[PDB]
């Protein structure tokens, strides 16, 4: 089978700048190449067909070029809404529709401190014998961030699960959730619960706490 | 760059595909299939003054199926002719294609849907005199059980028509129609009656006669079938509405089969060209082009009682079970006889078991629409047709021979 | 308007088959062919096969032994059926339109995708819990202990869409958990009602959980 290689897994860029996404076919595919844009949680969308033809409705800042083996998708002036995974594909010969591995874009923007919110276990969950404490670290930049949980001032890592969103298409920030799962019995044996966010936007961590009371 | 293909399946592409093709090319690509095999041709890529011709047989001899230029792949073709050819032409101007083919085996009633509903009749095979100005009633929507409107012309008159090119000579035995309910207004439309026009070439037309007026629909939803009084042999079909409720709207199916679906009924090579010009001869001519005598392919016909003859050398002994006779492009033969030989020297007439004499066959009633005439099978390498009675204009004829390998 | 609407199961037991229907509108199957593609973390995007106008098919050589694509023109429906699924067939399956009736062309419109998990683990509905504080206010919902993926979360039936963050699920013990946050002006809550709407189609679960102040 023909292999379509996108060597750029991730590319950093800036609103207004030019982005050049490359794709290399392992054999000659003529101009039988398409490019697709896929935003998080969405289906792919056709941008370019026959290597260089812009699909109807696709904005002018998207241009495709190349023939034979070397193909390029150019975004002439990056917009925050262009955050996506971009895929090439060939349909020159059988088996057709081999896809590249995708190139994800990242946008550099101004620093933003996280908005941190902590939530105790709901009464509903407590009734069922469980206790999850949730912390949201929302709308921050840059990406790197650290979360620590403390129970009456002592750290707890076991039972902590984290999840992160992809970069937001409107404001180019990241968000993170952190969830500390305990038994009700353990939860009830302690008073103070703290979510601690360390981020380059401040020398001291952001601390949100509650007392089980 | 010319190549013949005989394997069960293979690929056919422009020289140097997928690299840009060289200039000033004339390539010939011929698929040859054994008897009772169908050739299925599918295009994968197509990008091209410059053209690709598809021929029902030998190029410039067999009928032209279609001529293609742009960036649209030709629709799938299924031929039972035994041969299907491509010619690819390019010039110096800025500069292809990739295809694949398969060879597959093929109470039998001649009542098979020909492919309006299934799509085996492609959009490019369907056309019309006009279409409704909002664009929601295109000819391509005239498919039986289609869920999006149907075909409607720009004007409601008995001059409008829906046309279907079957691409190959086909047996037509029935027509089904529906009207349609508008998805925009929910108004119902249907054809109440129509005439049928047919043609082997798309230029020469015959209105089907009992003019046979077919009674069609009485609502917008139900299929009405009209079975023909006898099978027609044709390539092009026109449905011509005569009366309608509220307006003309049509969804359609055509029914029939291929000539080759009958036992020992292969076209032996006059139409296609596998019977070459040197194998074709006659008692007298207008001095001649041997190709002028070919069924359907010819743009004229053989022009010279029971003295003139047209003769076909099949090349090797075969079982002969009939002929296809056609008029000339206006004259035609109304009555004829047939003789045959195994060595080209001595002859025997096709007998009529009833009258125990040389059989007097019915010819045509039109100059274009052909007629099949079968007879008890006999061994023969050579066949002669002797015109006996003809139209007032005189003797004019095109011919094919029907049969199979001897057994 | 051109749409491809997929219908099919979220959970398939090992060695059983997967059927998906692609119902198309705004175009005819006799005018445009239809492809099937899947997407997984481990293998990326993979073409499975197509059907052309007229019903002729083409399959990927990796799937030809166990894949059928067929259609009903009168219903504008394409039927996908693949046999003997195993763990590595876990993926999001898509139908996508061929840009023409025949030929290899680009995929110009796509269905919404059908998430398919191949497992002997059992369908489990989510428990949904409100997250209330112990000027903007952040609220949330914890959607815990469901299987398989996916769930959807909306706030006030989609009226609150700005300021929402729904997080990817995390998998522990053949059970998925995710949270969703919403941020609103403190002049809107708790004076006005805020509700998360959770759906887990695979268990036929629809839950609305109002967020009210504690204590």
């Amino acid at each position: 089978d023909i292999v379509m290689t996108q060597s750029q897994k991730f590319m950093s860029t800036t609103v207004g700048d030019r982005v050049s996404i490359t794709c290399k076919a392992s054999q000659n595919v003529g101009t039988a190449v398409a490019w697709y844009q896929q935003k998080p949680g969405q289906s792919p969308k056709l941008l370019i067909y026959s290597a260089s033809n812009r699909y109807t409705g696709v904005p002018d800042r998207f241009t495709g070029s190349g023939s034979g083996t070397d193909f390029t998708l150019t975004i002439s002036n990056m917009q925050s809404e262009d955050l996506a995974d971009y895929f090439c594909q060939q349909y020159s010969s059988y088996p057709p529709y081999t896809f590249g591995g995708g190139t994800k874009l990242e946008i550099k923007r101004a620093d933003a401190a996280p908005t941190v919110s902590i939530f105790p276990p709901s009464s509903e969950q407590l009734t069922s014998g469980g206790a999850s404490v949730v912390c949201f670290l929302n709308n921050f930049y840059p990406k790197d961030i650290n979360v620590k949980w403390k129970i009456d001032g002592s750290e707890r890592q076991n039972g902590v699960l984290n999840s992160w969103t992809d970069q937001d298409s409107k404001d180019s920030t990241y968000s993170m959730s952190s969830t500390l799962t305990l038994t009700k019995d353990e939860y009830e044996r302690h008073n103070s619960y703290t979510c601690e966010a360390t981020h380059k936007t401040s020398t001291s961590p952001i601390v949100k706490s509650f007392n089980r009371n | 760059c010319s190549k013949n293909f005989t394997s069960p399946n293979g690929t056919i592409e422009s020289p140097g595909f997928p690299e840009k093709y060289p200039h000033n090319l004339d390539c010939t690509f011929t698929i040859l299939a054994k008897p009772k095999m169908e050739i299925i041709l599918q295009f994968l890529i197509f990008d091209l003054y410059d053209w690709l011709d598809i021929w029902d047989g030998i190029p410039h001899v067999g009928p032209l199926i279609g001529k293609y230029c742009g960036t649209k792949t030709p629709s799938e073709l299924r031929s039972s002719t035994g041969i299907l050819s491509l010619t690819f032409h390019t010039d110096m101007a800025v500069a292809g294609f990739s295809a694949r083919y398969y060879l597959v085996h093929q109470n039998f009633q001649c009542n098979v849907p020909l492919g309006m509903e299934s799509g085996r009749i492609a959009n490019e095979q369907i056309s019309a005199s006009s279409t409704y100005s909002d664009g929601r009633w295109t000819p391509q929507q005239s498919r039986l059980h289609g869920d999006d409107n149907g075909w409607t012309p720009n004007l409601d008159s008995n001059k409008e028509y829906l046309q279907v090119d079957l691409r190959f000579l086909t047996m037509l035995t029935a027509i089904a129609t529906q009207g349609a309910i508008s998805r925009e207004t929910q108004n119902g439309y249907y054809v109440k009656s129509y005439k049928l026009e047919v043609s082997t070439n798309g230029e020469d037309w015959m209105v089907y006669r009992h003019h046979k007026v077919f009674q069609a629909n009485n609502d917008a939803t139900e299929v009405v079938l009209n079975k023909l009084h006898a099978p027609l042999l044709t390539r092009f079909v026109r449905i011509r509405p005569q009366t309608w409720h509220s307006g003309i709207a049509l969804r359609l199916e055509l029914f029939g089969c291929r000539v080759t679906d009958a036992p020992c009924s292969n076209m032996l090579g006059m139409l296609s060209g596998l019977i070459a010009d040197s194998q074709i001869s006659a008692s007298s001519t207008q001095e001649w082009s041997p190709s002028a005598a070919r069924l359907v392919s010819s743009r004229s016909g053989w022009f010279p009682p029971g003295e003139e003859w047209l003769q076909v050398d099949l090349g090797t002994p075969k079982t002969v079970k009939g002929v296809i006779i056609q008029g000339a492009r206006r004259a035609f033969v109304r009555k004829f006889k047939v003789s045959y030989s195994l060595n080209g020297k001595d002859w025997e007439y096709i007998q009529d078991p009833r009258t125990q004499q040389p059989k007097l066959f019915e010819g045509n009633m039109h100059y274009d629409t052909p007629d099949i005439r079968r007879f008890d099978p006999i061994p023969a390498q050579y066949v002669r047709v002797y015109p006996e009675r003809w139209s007032p204009a005189g003797i004019g004829m095109r011919l094919e021979v029907l049969g199979c390998d001897w057994t | 308007q051109v749409q491809l609407k997929q219908s099919g199961p979220g959970l398939v037991q090992p060695s059983q088959s997967l059927s998906i229907t692609c119902t198309v509108s705004g175009f005819s199957l006799t005018s445009y062919g239809v492809h099937w593609v899947r997407q997984s973390p481990g293998k990326g995007l993979e073409w499975l096969g197509l059907i052309w106008s007229g019903g002729s098919t083409d399959y990927s050589p990796a799937f030809i032994s166990r894949l059928s694509i067929s259609e009903d023109n009168s219903k504008s429906q394409v039927f996908f059926k693949m046999n003997s699924l195993q763990a590595d067939d876990t993926a999001i399956y898509f139908c996508a339109r061929n840009s023409y009736s025949s030929g290899y062309y680009a995929m110009d419109y796509w269905g919404q995708g059908t998430s398919v998990t191949v497992s002997s683990a059992k369908t489990t509905p989510p428990s949904v819990y409100p997250l209330a504080p112990g000027s903007m206010v952040t609220l949330g919902c914890l959607v815990k202990g469901y299987f398989p993926e996916p769930v959807t979360v909306t706030w006030n039936s989609g009226s609150l869409s700005s300021g929402v963050h729904t997080f990817p699920a995390v998998l522990q013990s053949d059970l998925y958990t995710l949270s969703s946050s919403v941020t609103v002006p403190s002049s809107t809550w708790p004076s006005e009602t805020v509700t998360c709407n959770v759906a887990h189609p695979a268990s036929s679960t629809k839950v609305d959980k109002k967020i009210v102040p504690r204590d």
